[PDB]
């Protein structure tokens, strides 16, 4: 159901987040909450964005 | 002669030859199961 | 910096097949979103397809049952395969990495693809000798003519690209015969015209035909 | 799908000024738009996302804005290289798409062309076909006028023109036209002339030659 | 007596297909073991495949599911199709018959097979003017240059092969430019140098280009 | 896969003597090799059945020898018709393979080259690339060494060379070499020379010319 009147803000509600990168798809009902920095090339991230 | 070949060819075997080309004895066993009386059965089974 | 080497492109007849591809200089194709977009003159630009980092696929309805995308990890090379084109698909296709909400961040230079039952044809090049009059000054213009080929485009170079300034080239134009035609011109200082002779190097890649022609003042008072 | 609209269809501003570009869509995007730049013969480059998130490699002169299907981009202190076509990209649904595009042009000053003629070469005649080209290079604006005169007669229907692209450093155009002839028509006709009118010229200029010049 | 006559072969870009054929003069093909082998220069022969008299087939491991073989007993002709032609496979291929365990007894004239992304280019001819030292004696050595062509080979001839004497043609060479070249020399009496008319014919089959260049005494002081 | 090795690399001998062609395989077999002949540019011809059985179309001068892993080919009373290359193939099982080849040369007597150097043609110089041509004729040994010298500076590494097979009539050879450089580089130096070293000469012979000599 719709949540506008309950989750929208004029200044912008920025609390809701979604995962975007991963080497493989999640299996059914499998939960990933990892926050490790995603490395796109050969350069290591070392936890720095 | 030319373009006239014997259908068969001989083998040649010497003790010095390698294992791959050494002669081998081959036996093939096949089993038949028809709507017919059984003639081949297993070995003896007995208890005192 | 970040570079993507492209490959493929060329002529195919209708009802055929072709495999296109592009590679990564430094970036991990396996670990980021990859997509094709096809750009055609006079018709605009369009979005084609994409592979998500999880390997999932997703297309545009215009090429379903006719296009397919994949990715080979063994050579870090993105690939692309074609079934039964249409004349409308005539366009230049590009490889580019996007991230997340689809900023198309880095791009390759693009590679044209042409569909027609017409067969390939090699180009013919006609050089142009500069006039004696144009030597009266600081600089003079030297050029050549390439025509009667199929299909577009034709890459040109002068002195194997050693020069950088003064090079002007013209876009190709359709012949009523169905072939194309184009031209080029390079600007150089006046002193070496009677000393240095400049040679143009021509590439018709879709036919993989190269022609090299010179440009010399000779004598035009005649 | 959702369609986008771009205005103006053409925008031309002089250097040092501030250019403005606005995009419109049938259904809202909620400030997810993006601008890309593509010079001719080059790959497109990312500029700015959403309302105001500029790209990393772009200077501060670039700035966009908008919300609710109406979105505007403004660029200050225009510089010569900034000539290109520009593109807005959609975010509202799958599939994606992006608009027709906008071309921006610079105006600096008007300058006359250089006119040259080049006769058909020997290989052409050996092939059985001859052609004549007249070249107009380094002029401003694009709209140059040229005519062909054959034996004092106006042969307006047997010639084809060709256009270059704007040189960024100089901000001048160039034009080529080709007169195409048959071998018999080439040999039968002797005097060939081209008439050119241009704004950077004080007076119209005519160039001509005779077939007998070889 | 028994002869094998083949045809086909040639050059196609990588990823192409090619079918070959060969016919036999007297041996029926139907009742005989027939095989295919190829020769690459400086690398030697190589097995490809063969057909047994029972109609069965077998191939090398490197070409399994890629190289095909067939026969037409009605015409005493052997048929071979090749698909997915790759790099460095350009070579001459032969048809061959055995007796006993693959004794390739009779051989055809061999067929060239070529693969490369490059296209066909005709040759260029530059004559060499003889020197005064070269004419010292009853006869003189005259020649000319042939270069910038692809693919090999090229035929050099006079009067369509009538002379066959006093001619030295040197082996071809592949250039780093991707084209081939070669050279040829002919010997003629030092007296006829000024009277007999010299004409050299250059024939390049894949370009179907026939080149004719004169050979004249000329001079070095000019 | 079983690999063969033909030995020696080359065979150089006079006619009428005996020939000896040795071959080795990776894995030991029993009488499962053969011989194949080829005069260059022709159809390869089958020589010897098994290790020592000779084909009917082949004279008696040939003889083959084989072992578990060493195998040698012998021919006596060498004749001109015998000048060719020689190959080994396995009629055993693996599936079948072959060898690397060996060339037979018929020797009469040593002959020095005929050396003549020819300047580039007008067409070459017009095209912006210049080349120098040196020609060696009717020489034996084939091991004739040719080198280029420009302004007395060695530049033998700017060439690609090929040498013809044996001349049946004269028992000699001819070589083709080309020294090619750009027009500016060709103009940089003044004199061009080529050095030829051969056994039939008491010393290497050099021919030269000046660029200004046209």
């Amino acid at each position: 159901w719709n949540s506008n009147n309950l989750d929208s803000k004029v200044g912008g509600n920025y609390n809701y987040l979604y995962r975007l990168f991963r080497k493989s798809n999640l299996k059914p009902f499998e939960r990933d909450i990892s926050t490790e920095i995603y490395q796109a090339g050969s350069t290591p991230c070392n936890g720095v964005e | 002669g030319f373009n006239c070949y014997f259908p068969l060819q001989s083998y040649g075997f010497q003790p010095t030859n390698g294992v791959g080309y050494q002669p081998y004895r081959v036996v093939v066993l096949s089993f038949e199961l028809l709507h017919a009386p059984a003639t081949v059965c297993g070995p003896k089974k007995s208890t005192n | 910096e970040v570079q993507l080497v492209e490959s493929g492109g060329g002529l195919v007849q209708p009802g055929g097949s072709l495999r296109l591809s592009c590679a990564a200089s430094e970036i991990t194709v396996s670990r980021n979103y990859m997509s094709w977009v096809r750009q055609a003159p006079g018709k605009g630009l369009e979005w084609v397809s994409v592979i998500y980092s999880g390997g999932s696929t997703f297309y545009a309805d215009s090429v379903k049952g006719r296009f397919t995308i994949s990715r080979d990890n063994s050579r870090n090379t993105l690939y692309l395969q074609m079934n039964s084109l249409r004349a409308d698909d005539t366009a230049v296709y590009y490889c580019a990495r996007d991230y997340g909400d689809f900023y198309f961040d880095y791009w390759g230079q693009g590679t044209l693809v042409t569909v027609s039952s017409a067969s390939t044809k090699g180009p013919s090049v006609f050089p142009l000798a500069p006039s004696s009059k144009s030597t009266s000054g600081g600089t003079a213009a030297l050029g050549c003519l390439v025509k009667d080929y199929f299909p577009e485009p034709v890459t040109v170079s002068w002195n194997s690209g050693a020069l950088t300034s003064g090079v002007h080239t013209f876009p190709a134009v359709l012949q009523s015969s169905g072939l194309y035609s184009l031209s080029s011109v390079v600007t150089v200082p006046s002193s070496s015209l009677g000393t240095q002779t400049y040679i143009c190097n021509v590439n018709h890649k879709p036919s993989n035909t190269k022609v090299d022609k010179r440009v010399e003042p000779k004598s035009c008072d005649k | 799908e959702i369609v986008l609209t771009q205005s103006p269809g053409t925008l031309s501003l002089s250097p040092g000024e501030r250019a403005t570009l606005s995009c419109r869509a049938s259904q809202s995007i909620s400030s997810y738009l993006a601008w890309y730049q593509q010079k001719p013969g080059q790959a497109p480059r990312l500029l700015i996302y959403g309302a105001s998130s500029r790209a990393t490699g772009i200077p501060d002169r670039f700035s966009g804005s908008g919300s609710e299907t109406d979105f505007t981009l403004t660029i200050s202190r225009l510089e010569p290289e900034d000539f290109a076509v520009y593109f807005c990209q959609q975010y509202g649904s799958s599939p994606r798409t992006f608009g027709q595009g906008t071309k921006l042009e610079i105006k600096r000053t008007v300058a006359a062309p250089s006119v040259f003629i080049f006769p058909p070469s020997d290989e052409q005649l050996k092939s059985g076909t001859a052609s004549v080209v007249c070249l107009l290079n380094n002029f401003y604006p694009r709209e140059a006028k040229v005519q062909w005169k054959v034996d004092n007669a106006l042969q307006s229907g047997n010639s084809q023109e060709s256009v270059t692209e704007q040189d960024s450093k100089d901000s001048t155009y160039s034009l080529s036209s080709t007169l195409t002839l048959s071998k018999a028509d080439y040999e039968k006709h002797k005097v060939y002339a081209c008439e050119v009118t241009h704004q950077g010229l004080s007076s119209p200029v005519t160039k001509s030659f005779n077939r007998g010049e070889c």
